[PDB]
């Protein structure tokens, strides 16, 4: 039908740009939706995307292009508010979910369809980018807004395809894994590929060995307040296989000369890092 | 719910005595006709010739009672 | 009040409450209730338990959208007319049927989604199984008492099906050491329960060897009535892994004494030796292995959709008491 | 076939004279009343139907009970034990699968024992000298059908039953039958007592106008009556539910 | 126990029929028939070739095979 | 050993064969057994020269007295006695006129037999002969009822495939199968079980199907994987009988229970309007 | 605490919204005076009466005696009623509803059918015999 479209149309462009409107709108709204599905309503269903995608896009057209750290603070609110309306309008429109969607397309998943379409665009790089850039941090500098990252890493969580692939099973972090975790990985490897060899050709190794357990103690924790459950063992693998099992040779003379030296805790920490990797006691058991 | 009563119990060894006298008709009328002790399954002085057939004269109605090797073939019997 | 502006999955909705004859009966109401009486999704389950009926009846039915069809001991000997659309239906059961080689031919050249299947006691033919052969999905299979087909056949309809879980090629009573051996030589190698009993001077024991080299994965297995099984049979079983359930009933050539050897297999539940052990040495061989199950289950479960009117654990609601 | 079906009802013609029972004897006892027999006959189908039994047994039961009050007199407790009695008779006369003598002194709360069941039973079969296949209005109903639909046989069945409840008795049960046939077959399609069954039995409404303005009547009055098991009962789908009926006010005789 | 039957035949098929007692007849399934492994593991004894073909509803401790000629 | 005692009595009578029958009654077990009162109530309601008269019922505490008549001896044994030797044609032909003369006195009356053999059948020293047995009675007005009759030897395709209604048309079947049984001194269907029967049945008439039995498909118990019989020319299933009795048994042996002749249609044959009495040639 | 139901003419019932909760639309509603233009208050205190009755459950086919005796109402109640609880969503009461109306249906006729629901027949007298002759296997 016709005239029922109309009102629909206003009351959804209600609904998003939330105002907290009343309960009696919202059962007009729901009344409408019912009296057209009894008279079947693949049209309705036509129109709702549609309409989806244009507003959609047109919120794109506006707030991008801004490269970093603004980025961040525009997508992380316009994913919560339109999360939030599209479970409303999903509530609206409950009684296609139940009688023709059956016979195949839920409101809610189409909503997310439509969003991750405007992930692909260049607001997928972008914030990936300059969510690197602001955890670059890993230095120093207490500047890390946290919920400018979490935000960003449920979404990222959320956002893994459903549209028909088997059902609502459970996790599905397949583009979490696919464009976000890669990333960060390389750029961790990176950076401290970088700074501990910098750090090496200065320093004696003590040092160096204190700031490599204290490196690690902070990546083990960083996972639990940034990132998804999902990372800890990976990014721990990593993190051993470049701040140690690449300076052997020099863990081996340090444990000449600290046999050389009196230190007993030096040792102990030698051998914590050193049972973090694999097979490493074996030459310090030869040269001991 | 069908389950019920009408009057209450009644008395009934004065039940027991009506029907008896009741059952004193058959007595006198019984050996008059048919002159035999039905009470007593016993035969009497006569007017019907009784006898004790042999079981195998009458037709039976008049007393039925109421109601490497072991190969696979055939091994006959 | 006008009934008749009820929303169709209202109506579906009550009619989803009924019993077959009566859904029958208000058929016959208007075109619109005759429109949904046949609406593929009150006809998922039938049932036809030994109920007479006619080829073009059943091909009607079965077009409707039947999922698990149960028809068994149901007689069809008449011609069948009609075309229709390739079948829907997932689950056929037409064991012991009296029926015609034309109309099983005509009924099977429909059907090619099917994940199970049963055609105990029929008789088949050439044209039978190269049709039966498109259907790759065949978790299970029966062809029980069958006879009428030939090697060739047998080794493409055995080629084209892999995924065959279990499979009964029992007790026809026409194969020669050809078939038998084509059978061994050409079977999947996920065969999970299998039989061959019947073929008694046709199992050999290089075929014995040929399947347990070939399928390493049976857990069920029986050879009754085969006359040529020896203690390398024995041995050929140590190869296999999983044999959880054996019977070598009436195995003429075989001492009831070797057959304590049979225990060393670990993971074996029961054995099923009718015939070669005498009296009194039962109690003899429960003793000498008293880790098993000797002679305890007198009837086979290799794809038999019965064993309760249920098929393959699946229910049927459009039923005919 | 209808080889015997005219020699039958010729037969049952004849015989319903020899076992009518008397009109008058219920003044002769001492201290029972009409009202009370109904009050019986009422329990009587109650118990008829809860059992799951046949309603021929229920006619069959009410004419051994009427042929031995009126050949017979006793004190007041005794009429449920007789009725006990006639129940088993009947049943085990008519009834495919009779029930056992237990359920019978049980239904009666226990309040007799076996053996007096079985005295009273050797009693009834006395006075009776075991004469038991009397006829009764359901086969002239059935009888009559065969010259229709099950809503007809429903009401016919109704009236008859609700006949037996309590005047009638004057009428000979061919008579009580043909006025139900007639009045039923009016109140549901106002159709009028075909000629075939005037041919058949030689009754014609004429013969038939007092029982029929008595059912008529009594009819009317059944539903304001003090006692409506048998309405309750016939309230259910298996007899279409047909005891909820207005009772006509006048007739078109 | 086990009583057999005599031979009947018609013009394609020969026929016969088997009693049992009731311990054995206690065991046979309501659901399918049998076959020939099956019926000999019961405990007939007979020859090669007699298929089972019928169940008879009233009476299930009586069974029914053929074999061709 | 064989246990029992009789009486009789013989003081002035023309029809002065009595015999006496005592049944016992267990004092507290379902009372008075229901065959009796169904023999007793139908029985002293019939009156008839082919059926055997009660006299009297004498009911005492714990036993039943029933003064039946005496009668010299039943079929069986007279057949057995003439077991080599053959029936003479008329007496055949009087003792199926007095039968089918009982069968229509009973049909008419509205009580049903469903218990006839020749076991049960009683011949005097004149010819007559005389029904008995009707502890099976039962007055019908059709209803569904019991569903057990005479005898898998006599029993009728009726129900043997288990149909529900066996109104009167039980009894031609077992008063046909008794006639042919006399006539050859062989039982038509010697069964063994109900399949063993049918199977008897079918060889000796021919398969049923609905062209012979309409509506014999939808029957309860019914398979068509039966073997296919034929039916065999009628002659040499009745050797020693002429071509009359042929046509009367094949129209009282027919299948469709509607297709099958009654009492007093038998009445009216050629075959059997030729009527003679003779006596029994053999002691009794 | 309770919600203020308005009907389609002002009938606002104040009603607990753990009763409430059992429907889902309202439920579902709630989540984030309500008028229910498709209600009138006949049927919604029946509604709300029957929900009060169910509140506390867990959470042919054995029909409870309460609701029989409360569905034990004539057509047109039972065809809003019906209506009512689609529009509203609730599993159990549609379904006992649905339920009620099967048993009622079974037993009679197509004629008789026909008759009792007010149902139109249509392309009839020529094609009867047909769909009869598509189910003499019944």
């Amino acid at each position: 039908l016709d005239q029922i479209w109309d009102d629909l149309r206003a009351g959804i462009q209600q609904v998003y740009t939330r105002q907290s409107m009343a309960k009696s709108r919202y059962m007009e709204l729901y009344t409408h939706v019912y009296n057209y599905c009894t008279s079947v309503g693949l049209e309705l269903y036509k129109r709702l995307k549609e309409f989806l995608k244009n507003y959609l896009t047109n919120l794109l057209k506006d707030g991008e292009d801004l490269m970093d750290e603004s980025v961040l603070k525009f997508y992380t609110q316009q994913w919560e508010d339109y999360r939030f309306s599209s479970k409303v309008l999903n509530g609206i429109c409950a009684y296609l979910n139940r009688h023709w969607v059956r016979r195949e397309y839920e409101i809610y998943s189409l909503a997310l369809v439509t969003w991750r379409d405007c992930l692909f665009r260049p607001l997928n790089k972008q914030v990936t980018n300059a969510v690197l850039k602001l955890i670059e941090k890993e230095r120093n500098g207490e500047t890390i807004n946290t919920r400018l990252i979490s935000g960003v890493v449920q979404s990222y969580v959320e956002l893994g395809l459903n549209e028909d692939d088997a059902f609502a099973k459970g996790p599905t972090l397949t583009v979490y894994k696919e464009s976000f975790e890669s990333q960060f990985l390389a750029d961790t490897e990176r950076f401290y590929t970088r700074e501990s060899t910098e750090f090496l050709q200065q320093n004696p190794v003590t040092e160096y060995m204190k700031k490599a357990e204290a490196r690690l103690l902070e990546e083990q924790r960083r996972v639990q307040v940034y990132l998804h459950e999902s990372t800890q063992d990976e990014l721990a693998r990593k993190c051993e296989q470049v701040l140690i099992e690449k300076h052997l040779e020099i863990f081996h003379t340090e444990f000449q000369n600290l046999l050389d030296a009196d230190k007993n805790e030096d040792l102990g920490r030698m051998y914590n890092l050193v049972s973090r990797i694999q097979d490493g006691l074996g030459e310090l058991k030869k040269l001991l | 719910s069908a389950c019920r009563n009408l009057f209450g119990p009644v008395d009934h060894e004065e039940l027991t005595r009506d029907l008896e006298k009741h059952c004193r008709d058959m007595e006198e009328a019984s050996q008059r006709k048919w002159n035999f002790d039905f009470q007593n399954h016993k035969p009497l002085e006569g007017k019907y010739e009784w006898q004790e057939v042999e079981k195998g004269s009458l037709p039976e109605f008049y007393y039925r009672p109421p109601r490497a090797g072991s190969v696979e073939q055939t091994p006959k019997k | 009040v006008s009934w008749d502006s009820l929303p169709d999955e209202l109506l579906l909705g009550i009619f989803s409450c009924l019993c077959l004859p009566e859904l029958l009966k208000v058929s016959g109401v208007c075109k619109r209730w005759y429109r949904l009486a046949s609406d593929e999704s009150l006809w998922q389950t039938l049932d036809l338990t030994g109920k007479n009926l006619h080829p073009d009846v059943t091909g009607r039915l079965l077009s409707q959208g039947v999922i698990a069809f149960r028809c068994p001991r149901s007689f069809m000997d008449q011609p069948l007319a009609e075309h229709f659309s390739p079948f829907r239906v997932q689950h056929m059961d037409l064991s012991n049927s009296v029926i015609e080689v034309s109309t099983l031919h005509g009924i099977l050249s429909q059907c090619s989604k099917l994940q199970n299947l049963s055609l105990e006691g029929l008789r088949l033919s050439d044209p039978i199984v190269n049709t039966l052969a498109k259907n790759s999905n065949l978790v299970r299979l029966n062809l029980s008492g069958c006879s009428g087909f030939s090697e060739f056949a047998l080794q493409t309809l055995l080629s084209s099906c892999s995924r065959l879980d279990e499979l009964n090629l029992s007790w026809c009573f026409d194969f020669t050491e050809k078939h038998v051996q084509v059978a061994v030589a050409h079977v999947s190698e996920t065969i999970t329960q299998l039989n061959l009993s019947g073929y008694r001077k046709n199992l050999q024991k290089s075929d014995l060897s040929t399947l347990v080299r070939r399928c390493p994965n049976l857990v069920h297995l029986d050879l009754s009535d085969s006359v040529m099984l020896k203690n390398d049979c024995f041995q050929e079983f140590f190869q296999l892994n999983y044999l959880q359930h054996l019977s070598l009933s009436r195995c003429y050539d075989i001492i009831p004494e070797t057959l304590l050897e049979l225990g060393e297999i670990p993971t074996l539940k029961t054995l099923q030796v009718f015939g070669i052990v005498p009296d009194g040495t039962l109690q003899l061989l429960k003793e000498a292995l008293p880790h098993l199950q000797i002679n305890c289950s007198h009837f086979t479960t290799i794809a038999r959709p019965t064993i309760n009117q249920e098929i393959w654990g699946i229910k049927c609601r459009l039923t005919l008491q | 076939v209808p080889d015997y079906h005219e020699d039958i009802h010729t037969y049952l013609r004849e015989m319903e004279v020899k076992c009518k029972p008397k009109v008058g004897y219920m003044k002769k006892q001492p201290d029972i009343t009409n009202s009370m027999r109904a009050i019986l006959v009422d329990w009587l189908v109650e118990v008829g139907e809860e059992y799951k039994l046949q309603n021929e047994t229920l006619h069959l039961a009410v004419n051994y009970i009427d042929r031995f009050l009126s050949s017979m007199s006793v004190l007041r407790g005794k009429l449920q034990l007789v009725g006990t009695a006639a129940m088993l008779l009947a049943s085990k006369f008519e009834e495919i699968y009779p029930p056992e003598v237990a359920e019978f002194v049980y239904i009666t709360d226990d309040t007799y024992t076996k053996k007096q069941v079985l005295r009273m039973e050797h009693l009834v079969l006395k006075v009776l000298t075991f004469d038991l296949a009397a006829p009764t209005v359901n086969q002239f109903l059935t009888q009559y059908f065969l010259h229709a639909n099950c809503k007809v046989e429903s009401l016919a069945m109704f009236l008859g039953e609700l006949s037996l409840i309590d005047p009638y008795l004057k009428y000979l049960p061919s008579v009580i039958a043909g006025a139900a046939f007639h009045l039923a077959l009016y109140t549901v399609t106002g159709q009028s007592w075909p000629e075939s069954l005037i041919r058949k039995t030689g009754y014609t409404l004429e013969s038939l106008k007092p029982c029929l303005m008595d059912l008529h009547q009594t009819y009317l009055k059944a539903p304001q009556h003090a006692q409506q098991s048998i309405r309750e009962k016939y309230k259910n789908s298996k007899y279409h539910g047909v005891s909820l009926l207005n009772p006509p006010e006048t007739l078109n005789l | 126990q086990i009583y057999y039957s005599d031979k009947y035949d018609d013009e394609e098929f020969e026929y016969r029929h088997v009693m049992l007692p009731k311990d054995i007849a206690k065991l046979v399934p309501k659901t399918h028939l049998m076959s020939e492994s099956e019926w000999r593991n019961l405990g007939v004894q007979q020859s090669q070739g007699w298929v089972h073909y019928m169940i008879h509803e009233p009476e299930p401790h009586i069974l029914l095979f053929r074999r061709p000629l | 050993g064989t246990y029992g005692v009789v009486y009789k009595a013989r003081n002035k009578l023309t029809g002065e064969v009595v015999a006496l029958k005592k049944i016992r009654l267990d004092t507290e077990t379902e009372g008075v057994p229901s065959t009796a009162i169904r023999e007793i109530s139908l029985l002293k309601e019939l009156n008839h020269p082919n059926i055997v008269k009660l006299l009297d019922v004498i009911h005492t505490e714990n036993k039943l007295y029933l003064v039946f008549e005496f009668l010299h001896q039943d079929l069986k044994k007279f057949m057995d006695a003439s077991a080599l030797t053959g029936i003479p044609l008329p007496l055949i032909k009087s003792y199926l006129f007095q039968l089918l003369q009982g069968l229509a006195f009973c049909h008419s009356h509205r009580v049903l037999h469903r218990d006839l053999k020749p076991q049960n059948l009683l011949i005097n020293t004149e010819g007559a002969i005389k029904l008995a047995d009707f502890g099976l009675a039962r007055a019908f007005g059709v209803r569904t009822y019991t569903h057990e009759v005479v005898t898998l030897w006599y029993r009728a395709p009726e129900i043997l495939l288990g149909c529900k209604y066996y109104s009167t048309a039980v009894d031609i079947w077992s008063l046909g199968c008794i006639f042919a049984e006399m006539v050859t001194r062989r039982a038509l269907f010697p069964g063994d079980s109900e399949i063993d029967q049918l199977f008897r049945i079918f060889r000796t008439l021919g398969t049923p199907d609905e062209v012979v039995w309409p509506g014999v498909t939808s029957m309860p118990d019914y398979k068509p994987s039966f073997p296919k019989w034929a039916r065999q020319d009628f002659s040499k299933v009745v050797p020693p009988l002429d071509e009359d009795g042929r046509s009367l048994l094949s129209q009282m042996l027919h299948y469709d229970p509607n297709k099958r002749i009654s009492a007093k249609a038998a009445l009216a044959h050629p075959f059997f309007q030729d009527v003679t009495k003779p006596v029994p040639h053999l002691r009794l | 605490p309770s919600i203020k139901l308005q009907s389609s003419d002002g009938e606002i019932f104040e009603v607990d919204v753990e009763i409430a909760k059992q429907s889902v639309t309202i439920k579902t509603m709630l989540e984030d005076p309500v008028p229910l233009p498709n209600v009138n208050a006949a049927i919604l205190k029946k509604v709300i009466q029957w929900c009060t009755h169910h509140k506390d459950d867990p959470p042919t086919d054995d029909i409870p005696v309460w609701d029989q005796e409360f569905l034990k109402v004539d057509q047109g109640t039972l065809f809003e009623l019906i209506l009512a609880a689609n529009y509203l969503d609730i599993k159990g009461l549609l379904d006992v509803t649905c339920k009620t109306v099967a048993n009622m249906i079974k037993g009679k006729t197509p004629e008789e059918i026909r008759k009792t629901f007010n149902i139109k027949n249509d392309f009839t007298e020529e094609e009867e015999a047909q769909v009869r002759k598509e189910n003499q296997w019944c």
